[PDB]
RNA sequence: AAACUCCAGUUGACACAAAAUAGACUACGAAAGUGGCUUUAACAUAUCUGAACACACAAUAGCUAAGACCCAAACUGGGAUUAGAUACCCCACUAUGCUUAGCCCUAAACCUCAACAGUUAAAUCAACAAAACUGCUCGCCAGAACACUACGAGCCACAGCUUAAAACUCAAA
């Protein structure tokens, strides 16, 4: 309200494809979080219920961050059988 | 030069034009997308209103306002009405999540309208008033 | 509901008969010749009559559309109509306790007072045997706790093959609560 | 069926083997050689070489076949062609010469064009959302929007307002009026798409 | 980097309240999950919208609106092909990283082993 | 549907309310608790355990008195749903949530895992959960239900809290 206008969340249209500048603005509010703070504003999250959540979301980021770096550790291993037959 | 998704900052001296002005002196549509209905609203660069339309105010009523189509519909009558004005170049700021958030914009070019930037305004309190209790459904 | 709002620019019938924002009629036209007509005047399309067979609208400035709905609201506020009557159905069975029939005959007296019709229906008890005698009993029982409060609408009437009774209670009109007032009076006087 | 999934259907089309082989691509050459070694199903009693098959007018006609009884079926059918060109012709011979010009007298074309004038563009299926199944404006796709050009034909031909009527002056007339976009065959087709316009608040539900 | 799990759960030795309550065990699974149909939408509406706009101007009469009306065939001509190819490429993992079925007989070669043998 | 229509949108002015992101950090405090900024004061114990006979604290709700009031919101009223709907769904609004000054002293106050010291070898170990143990100390427990009850006693508590039984009943819990 006392900040000047036109600089936050303001993303430029290149050759009036509108399309990219809203992904591309989509974009930036989804990776700095702010889509999901919005919804989750909509009504009231209790304490409690918040702590639940992120305790939730921050044992599937230490899980899913786990399991990604072993896929990426074994994908090596995922060329042809070099002893077939054997 | 290079495209730069920054828009250009008033008081220093930019190159960029439309039809002849500057990025601050180009009109602005406000588009509120709340989750039943969508208002649009095309002002002036001094805050001159130009063009109103909503989803009521298009025809729509109770649950048929909270549609893309119905947003589209009420895009496409600001436009006009702000193209009888003589606007051709607008920067939208629009406020809110709602299903019209991105139709509403569609309709304003569609109606002939050239969008110029997009702002996000959707109101973000850091720590403010409590929101409404959660639904049991 | 019906709303006192602009139709907008899509008209649900081909033929329209319109009028002009000072009442002027401008008799039947197609829906496209509206459209130019709203344009051309800048002015939005209401729909004033909607049980004539040709659709009656009438063209009228955003203000005038408020005027309308300022009136009729306090035509409303001032001179409220009433509501259409609610239907409350109550299915009892023959050996219902003495306690919930209780619970119900209460629950049918707050039904009278907010003058709703109160559908009752009396289905034989599980594993008994009983007279449709004996079953609209429990109907007097539930109306002499409301003496001059709530009569018949509709008597007791075997229904579904005659396994069960049905009938259908109200508030007593003005005219029959003073001729309640007037004979207990009268009784007042005798004794 | 009794053909063994090996059998392949018939291609009945004498220029597809006239063909000359130079004219053949090195996909083509391989089709033709590949079908020297399969099975093909015996070819149905209905469609043949002749020049004058049409595969519209005999699907219409299986689409008016009253408990197998193509004999009548056909009947009917080619008494409709003789009634539409028998309309024309009369129609020819009392315009004037520049109205003669714009006159049809080919029942094929008309029978045609006049299907082609009650084909609905749009369409309407329910669709299941939210645990709720609402109507829809949807897509039609080309194989849909030509059965129910037919089978709106044909059930208002048999509508019990025609009072003995015959079938073929029925259709006959019917198929005129579609072939200049008048009739209650082209109703249904504006009421339908009537329907998929004040259902387009409702496009959303669908899924596809 | 993976966040750290020291003192983050409520253990012996730990002094600290538990950061973290999981409902599983934090043990990597020998499996991963499913692909995860993405929700379907509407599709060619912006044609369809079209198309509708010149029956509503033109009283419903195709004659007027041939260009819009073959606009929105061919849309769904395009988009229903869109299934046909989408599912093709779907199956074949042209656009997945990986399938779960490929990348389960990975993990099956390399089972996390949570025990001492 | 009801509700509002001195309503809605843009712009400007404008809190005694609440404290995005940082935080994928894991810190502070005895616990309860504590995550906007600044400053002042300030975080016991140079053995350990130890007060239910004391002392000082103790989320939320609640009480008394004087204030503030955006928003939320028991209750209540209205709309809807339903066989009914004293609910779930929608709207309005109050006690209350805030401040000050006193009370009340309760939580699944649970990380249901006491403090201090030490070990990872032997038998590793009912099961599950968060591997198994040793020394030492205090607190607590002894079938279920009756019973977060009765009585007594204490308490700013008067429909309260703390401590807390028995009879009858069962062959299980
Ligand atoms: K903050
Ligand atoms: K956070
Ligand atoms: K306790
Ligand atoms: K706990
Ligand atoms: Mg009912
Ligand atoms: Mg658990
Ligand atoms: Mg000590
Ligand atoms: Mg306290
Ligand atoms: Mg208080
Ligand atoms: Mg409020
Ligand atoms: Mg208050
Ligand atoms: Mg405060
Ligand atoms: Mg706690
Ligand atoms: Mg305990
Ligand atoms: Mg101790
Ligand atoms: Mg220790
Ligand atoms: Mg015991
Ligand atoms: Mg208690
Ligand atoms: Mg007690
Ligand atoms: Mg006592």
């Amino acid at each position: 309200a006392k900040h000047l206008k036109f600089i936050a969340r303001t993303v430029m249209v290149q050759e009036g494809n509108v399309e990219s500048a809203y992904r591309t603005l989509n974009r930036i509010l989804t990776m700095d979080g702010l889509i999901e703070d919005i919804k989750h504003r909509r009504y009231y999250e209790k304490p409690c219920r918040r702590r639940q959540r992120e305790s939730y979301e921050r044992c599937r980021r230490i899980y899913n961050m786990e399991m990604a770096r072993k896929i990426n550790f074994l994908m090596r291993k995922n060329r042809a059988d070099p002893w077939q037959g054997c | 030069t290079k495209f730069s998704i920054y828009p250009p900052i008033p008081g220093e001296e930019s190159s960029l034009r439309w039809a002849g002005k500057k990025f601050e002196e180009i009109p602005i549509a406000h588009i509120k997308a709340s989750h039943n209905n969508t208002q649009i609203q095309v002002v002036s660069a001094s805050n001159e209103p130009l063009a109103f339309a909503s989803c009521g105010t298009e025809g729509f009523r109770n649950a048929k306002k909270g549609t893309g189509i119905a947003a589209q519909t009420a895009g496409i009558a600001a436009a006009a009405r702000a193209k009888q004005k003589g606007v051709i170049h607008i920067r939208v700021v629009v406020k809110g999540l709602g299903p019209g958030r991105l139709s509403a914009m569609h309709g304003l070019i569609m109606g002939g309208l050239e969008v110029i930037s997009i702002t996000d305004n959707t109101p973000i309190p850091h720590x403010g008033c409590r929101p409404r209790k959660a639904r049991k459904l | 509901k019906t709303a006192f709002s602009n139709v907008g620019r899509k008209i649900s019938q081909r033929v329209i008969h319109l009028f002009d924002e000072k009442g002027n009629d401008l008799g039947n036209m197609h829906r496209a010749n509206v459209i130019r007509l709203m344009d051309e005047r800048d002015l939005r399309l209401v729909q004033r009559n909607t049980s004539t067979e040709p659709a009656e609208y009438q063209l009228m400035t955003g203000l005038q559309i408020l005027q309308e709905r300022q009136r009729l609201r306090e035509m409303e506020k001032a001179n409220p109509k009433t509501g259409p009557t609610l239907r409350k159905e109550l299915i009892l069975s023959s050996n219902i306790g003495q306690h919930d029939l209780d619970t119900k005959t209460k629950q049918i007296q707050q039904w009278i007072k907010k003058k709703h019709l109160v559908q009752i229906t009396i289905k034989k008890g599980k594993n008994v045997d009983v007279s449709e005698n004996e079953m609209e009993e429990i109907f007097h029982q539930i109306l002499q706790t409301m003496p001059g409060i709530a009569t018949f609408s509709s008597r007791p009437q075997a229904v579904q093959g005659g396994k069960a009774l049905m009938c259908v209670l109200r508030a007593l009109s003005k005219n029959e609560e003073k001729a309640y007032k007037e004979t207990q009076e009268t009784q007042e006087r005798d004794t | 069926s009794r053909y063994s999934p090996e059998f392949k259907d018939p291609l009945i089309d004498k220029e597809y083997y006239r063909k000359p082989v130079e004219e053949l691509t090195e996909e083509e050459k391989y089709v033709r050689e590949l079908k020297k070694t399969q099975l093909i199903k015996a070819a149905p009693a209905g469609k043949t070489s002749s020049v004058f098959e049409d595969p519209v007018i005999s699907k219409f006609t299986n689409m008016m076949m009253i408990g197998g009884n193509k004999v009548l079926a056909r009947s009917l059918m080619i008494q409709t062609l003789e009634a539409v060109k028998r309309k024309q012709f009369e129609k020819y011979h009392a315009a004037s010469a520049e109205e003669q010009a714009t006159i049809e007298r080919n029942p094929y074309t008309i029978f045609h064009q006049a299907l082609k004038n009650c084909e609905p563009m749009i369409g309407l299926v329910p669709i299941l959302k939210g645990g709720r199944f609402y109507q829809v404006p949807v897509p039609l796709p080309d194989r849909r929007r030509r059965f129910l050009a037919m089978k709106w034909m044909i059930t208002e031909c048999r509508d019990k307002k025609h009072q003995r009527t015959l079938m073929p002056e029925k259709l006959s007339h019917k198929l005129l009026e579609a072939f200049h976009n008048q009739g209650p065959v082209i109703k249904r087709k504006h009421d339908l798409h009537k329907m998929a316009e004040a259902n387009r608040a409702l496009a959303h539900y669908r899924w596809w | 980097a993976t966040p750290s799990l020291r003192g983050r759960l409520a253990r012996f030795g730990n002094p600290r309240k538990p950061v973290l309550k999981p409902n599983k065990p934090l043990i990597l699974a020998n499996r991963v999950g499913e692909r995860r149909r993405e929700k379907g939408e509407a599709t060619c509406i912006t044609e369809m919208s079209v198309m509708m706009a010149c029956w509503k101007q033109n009283e419903f009469r195709d004659d007027a609106c041939r260009k819009e009306i073959q606009g929105f065939l061919d849309c769904a001509a395009r988009a229903q092909e869109a299934r046909k190819m989408r599912s093709i490429q779907e199956t074949l993992g042209e656009s997945g990283s990986l399938l779960p079925n490929k990348l389960n007989k990975l993990l099956q070669r390399f089972p996390n082993k949570p025990y001492l043998s």
